RNA sequence: GAGAAAGAGAGUGGCGCGGACGCUACGCCGCGACGAGUAGGAGGGCCGCUGCGGUGAGCCUUGAAGCCUAGGGCGCGGGCCC
RNA sequence: CCACGCGUCCCCCGCGAGCGCACGGGGUCGGCGGCGAUGUCGGCUACCCACCCGACCCGUCUUGAAACACGGACCAAGGAGU
């Protein structure tokens, strides 16, 4: 048993390695790595000593039973995809919630969550919006950037923090961990003129304006 | 007492795995002395039109032996001699395509197709396009895909062509088993040309569509498939 | 001998019963009831079938014997098994199997063994 | 079986023909070297016009 | 607490001269008149807000008379901006110029 | 709830509406029976654009989804109480419907007896 | 060495040498 | 479309034997059988002759 | 199922009792290519009407045949079941 | 670089083990959110109405029928290769 060393193919594009069969002979050195060559517990019982059997038959059928699938190869359950963001969104980002009862509000990004969701802060003293996940791609997001890195957002909150439970009251520590992180977020946006008046007014389109045309 | 048998099926299981394992470098090298093979003969034919210039000559290129041909306009009323050669170049539905290797029995065939069929002289690429995006083959004379390098080998291994690679090698460098391996692939099957035809009823000279593009093919091609 | 009695009894028997697109036998041997060579009952030189006991317990599983094959009188036996749901369908997959007593029909005996016991306990 | 396009996807590709897969390779260092070589020329010319 | 959908007419169905495919909404979205411009609306999903006389439900609210039929922006057409859509059922032409708002959310800025 | 079938896949039809006889609309002596026409004129034979539809073989439904009832089951029109040991076995694909002839005092022995074998009935409430 | 019955010693030397 | 004519589309061969006797059924379910498994073009031959009509499987006789 | 005429051939010396579906063989299943049509020809109808021999321990005054139907449905359709 | 070791005669200069990622013989989620008992949910079809596009009335003789060609008011039963 040996600790497993990383790969020694970097990769060039997806699914190449950058050295060839022979330069990865050479670099793994196989050269001088060549080789050559339940069912039944017994419990006692006071009789006799009786072979019980774990696993046992069932004890029914239906009538009639659907058959196996065949099976296929690339298709991995959700907990377990690749998650990708686009390029405008890093942290810090202001973004403009585009679908949710907070329709229209242009709130602080913070983080991509594990299961792809964003984590979203426009501070509630500001504009009413707590620490709520938001889709990716439910969202505009506009070119207007805070100097978020050195913040230390929560680590105990997660999409098992925030996944909905089954009237819905607001328990002590969301409003503890909200007013933490807002805490150092808003102080941060106050040094940036007019930007808390930015963040509590809304965005909506008027006449005249067509959103191919306007840049953000 | 089974403890032999199951040793030697293990044995010839084992052994058929390096009798496939053995294929599959055979098969990569070919491709490998193909890629030399062909720049050789690109690199060729530049190096000896650039002589003849230096020495104020000319140098008439090998006139090309190898076109592509596609039905280009329908079957309605169609004139009998041109439907029994239709008939024999393969090309039944409308955007077919077929290899055709020339000599002088073919090109009077193509000829008195011509307001029927675009043919030209098609790129080592266009040859790739075509036989990884539609080649089909006829075996058993069914169209099964050519999925992988045992459908061409069962039926073309009698002439020494076992994978894909080798088979475009004839193809293109027209080989002894052309006649073989072209009736082996099914006539191709192209899509509507995308962007669209100059107009169909007339030949490419006069500003058309039908007839003989030489090496313009290779732009009709690559929006075919 | 078997084929030929099912060349016969394939179209025009009286227990075959053909409507909506489905076909069947209400023969009183057939596993799955179907009408096919292979669960027909009448046909064949050995028969397993699974019927329901006389009184509301238990299921009666038919054997047809070796010997008498022309005395329809002895040719079946019956055997009356009120148990357990486990111990019914290992007594019936030990008999068939074990036996070797036409084995290709083990799981449709214990399919239909199964479905007259959730038949037999009471309803909700 | 269904017919997957060996020209987009790239093991099929290479189960047809295992030497596209070097072919891809020394196509890409090769793309990469030319590359920097290029970028390289180019910042040598603009330090020679900044000279 | 305004508008976020953009303003688009159902002009006419994806149709021949002929012949009508039902299966496709032409919209013409105002403001935008090119292929140049069309492309920040392909996959935008549309939809044909109307009222109708019984109540129905309206998700996240209490029921009342108004009613949608979702759809979403294909692809372009012709050199106007004019683009296509396919709705998740067909439209009823009493929709021809009526307003089909065009929502901004399947975004990708 | 009542009892679900092994597998329900999506029914898909490929046409809905029924196919009536060129002309059936017009009088009333034509019946919407459809009788293909022989007509020498006849603009739905010849198939012009805006007619009639013809039932061509097009339109028949796939083979693992024909004659399936919307819950999923196919039907077995069941006369006596007899004839639902019939369906013991087939319990998850096919379901039983009483026919019409079935007076009211067998009706009720057929549907406890359904109800017994788990076999899902159609009508089961039709005449009480 | 890949065509199977000419290349059965072949293919057995580097059977023995691949360990 | 396609120009092929489909005059010829269909062979007009026998796949069953036209007669309703079940002991040449049976015959013909035993050489199926056969000739599907084996691969000798005896039992091919012969289940196409269990097939045919009596005036193409003549009298053969003793002399 | 696998590029290569042909044997997962047989001989002689040097605990736990377990393993889905199937096969109306006229059945079930897999591949491909294909579908225009008047006169006409052919095949299949678990399409339909009336009667006869069999058969369903069929149905029926606890309401059959017929007729009506903005009810539920099936079939490409003939039609059929509720 | 799809190059691997040892042994020997000559020529020219046949079973290594394990794990894992996967552009790999056709889609899965080991991801979610809403509303629901007297006014709401579903029912393609079938009843009525609206709109867009299409849309001449059948049979028949014909080289050709919507024809300014003939038969046909409407309905029920009968009605023609035996
Ligand atoms: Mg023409
Ligand atoms: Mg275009
Ligand atoms: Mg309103
Ligand atoms: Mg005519
Ligand atoms: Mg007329
Ligand atoms: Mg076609
Ligand atoms: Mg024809
Ligand atoms: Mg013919
Ligand atoms: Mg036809
Ligand atoms: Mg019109
Ligand atoms: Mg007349
Ligand atoms: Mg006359
Ligand atoms: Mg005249
Ligand atoms: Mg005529
Ligand atoms: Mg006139
Ligand atoms: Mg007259
Ligand atoms: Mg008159
Ligand atoms: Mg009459």
């Amino acid at each position: 048993k040996g600790k497993p060393h990383c790969s020694r193919n970097p990769v060039l594009v997806r699914g190449i390695g950058r050295y060839s069969r022979s330069a990865m002979y050479s670099r793994k050195a196989l050269y001088k790595r060549k080789y050559a060559a339940l069912a039944t517990v017994t419990k006692p019982v006071g009789g006799g000593t009786r072979v019980v059997k774990l696993r046992k038959m069932p004890r029914y059928y239906p009538t009639e039973d659907v058959p196996r699938k065949l099976l296929s190869h690339g298709k991995k359950p959700f907990s377990q995809h690749v998650r990708k963001l686009r390029a405008s969104i890093t942290p810090g980002t202001i973004l403009i919630i585009l679908t949710g009862r907070h329709r229209g509000k242009r709130v602080v990004f913070l983080k991509q969550l594990s299961s792809g969701l964003l984590l979203v802060t426009g501070p509630l003293s500001l504009n009413r919006v707590p620490l709520r996940r938001t889709h990716q791609k439910f969202v505009i997001a506009t070119s207007t950037k805070i100097d978020i890195s050195g913040v230390k957002i929560p680590k105990h909150l997660t999409d098992a923090y925030f996944k909905k439970k089954k009237k819905y009251e607001i328990t002590e520590q969301r409003k503890v961990d909200q007013k933490a992180v807002d805490s150092q977020i808003l102080p941060k946006i106050k040094a940036v003129p007019q930007l808390q008046g930015y963040l509590r007014s809304v965005f909506a389109l008027t006449n005249g304006v067509y959103p191919h045309k306007l840049v953000f | 007492n089974f403890a032999e048998l199951k040793i030697k099926r293990l044995r010839k299981k084992f052994a058929q795995k390096m009798l496939r394992k053995a294929r599959r470098k055979l098969i990569y090298e070919k491709a490998k002395h193909y890629h030399k093979e062909y720049r050789q003969m690109y690199r060729t034919e530049i190096r000896m039109a650039r002589m003849a210039r230096k020495a104020g000559n000319f140098y008439v290129p090998a006139e090309p032996k190898l076109a592509f041909v596609i039905r280009i306009r329908g079957i309605n009323g169609v004139s009998p001699k041109v439907r029994k050669v239709l008939q024999l170049l393969r090309l039944r539905q409308i955007f077919n395509g077929t290899f055709v290797k020339l000599n002088k029995a073919s090109i009077n065939m193509l000829r008195i197709v011509e307001p029927y069929i675009a043919w030209g002289y098609p790129n080592l690429k266009s040859v790739n396009e075509l036989i990884y995006k539609r080649g089909y083959g006829k075996i058993n004379k069914k169209r099964i895909a050519l999925t992988d390098n045992t459908l061409i080998a069962r039926s073309l291994g009698k002439y020494n062509i076992i994978c894909m690679e080798d088979l475009i090698h004839e193809i293109y460098t027209v080989g002894k088993h052309f006649k073989e391996a072209n009736n082996f692939l099914w006539p191709f099957k192209l899509s509507s040309p995308r962007g669209g035809m100059k107009k169909k009823t007339t030949h490419f000279v006069e500003g058309g569509d039908a007839g003989n593009r030489e090496d313009q093919i290779n732009r009709l091609i690559r929006r075919m498939n | 001998s078997a084929h030929l009695q099912w060349m016969v009894v394939r179209n025009c028997s009286s227990f075959l019963i053909k409507r909506n697109k489905q076909t069947y036998s209400t023969e009183p041997n057939n596993l799955k009831a179907r009408n096919s060579f292979r669960y027909n009952g009448l046909i064949h030189r050995k028969t397993v079938g699974v019927e329901p006991a006389a009184d509301g317990k238990g299921v009666v599983v038919v054997m047809k014997r070796r010997s008498g094959q022309r005395k329809p009188a002895t040719s079946y036996v019956r055997t009356t098994i009120n148990k357990n749901a486990r111990a019914t369908l290992s007594s019936i997959r030990h008999m068939i199997r074990k036996n070797k007593y036409h084995p290709d029909l083990r799981m449709a005996a214990i399919r239909r063994a199964s479905a007259i016991l959730r038949s037999q306990k009471p309803v909700m | 079986v269904l017919k997957k396009n060996p020209l987009k996807n790239l093991r099929i590709m290479l189960k047809l023909n295992p030497y596209a897969k070097t072919m891809r390779r020394n196509t890409i260092l090769r793309q990469a070297r030319n590359h920097k070589l290029r970028v390289e020329r180019a910042a040598a010319a603009l330090a020679a016009k900044s000279d | 607490s305004g508008r976020l959908w953009c303003k688009a007419i159902f002009a006419g169905y994806k149709r021949g001269l002929r012949n009508q495919r039902e299966h496709t909404a032409l919209l013409k979205i105002e403001g935008v008149y090119a292929r140049d411009e069309t492309e920040f609306y392909l996959g935008k999903r549309c939809a044909y807000v109307y009222k109708a006389k019984n109540n129905t439900v309206t998700p996240g609210g209490k029921p009342n008379k108004t009613r949608v039929i979702w759809g979403k922006v294909t692809r372009a057409h012709g050199n106007s901006g004019m683009v296509r859509a396919k709705f998740r059922s067909n439209l009823p032409a009493k929709a021809i110029g009526h307003r089909i708002r065009v929502m901004l959310y399947p975004s990708r800025i | 709830a009542a009892l679900r079938p092994l597998v329900k896949p999506k029914i898909v039809k490929k046409r809905t509406k029924k196919f009536i006889r060129h002309q059936s609309d017009r009088y009333v002596k034509i019946k919407r029976n459809w009788r293909k026409p022989r007509g020498i004129d006849n603009r739905v034979r010849r198939r012009f654009k805006g007619q009639i539809l013809m039932p061509n073989i097009g339109y028949g439904s796939n083979k693992k989804t024909k004659h399936m009832l919307p819950s999923g089951f196919r039907k077995f029109l069941v006369h006596n109480v007899k004839e639902l040991e019939v369906l013991l076995m087939c319990n998850k694909s096919y379901c039983a419907e009483i026919a019409h002839n079935v007076s009211s005092k067998n009706r009720k022995a057929i549907v406890e007896r359904a109800a017994q074998l788990a076999i899902r009935v159609t009508n089961p409430n039709a005449r009480l | 060495i890949a065509h199977p019955k000419l290349g059965r010693r072949a293919r057995a030397r580097i059977a023995r040498g691949l360990r | 479309g396609v120009d092929i004519r489909h005059n010829k589309d269909r062979k007009v061969r026998r796949k069953e034997p036209k007669s309703q006797d079940i002991y040449l059924r049976l015959l013909v379910k035993l050489y199926r059988f056969l000739a599907r498994r084996t691969n000798s073009t005896f039992n091919q031959v012969v289940l196409k002759r269990l097939f045919m009509s009596r005036t193409n499987r003549p009298p053969l006789s003793l002399s």
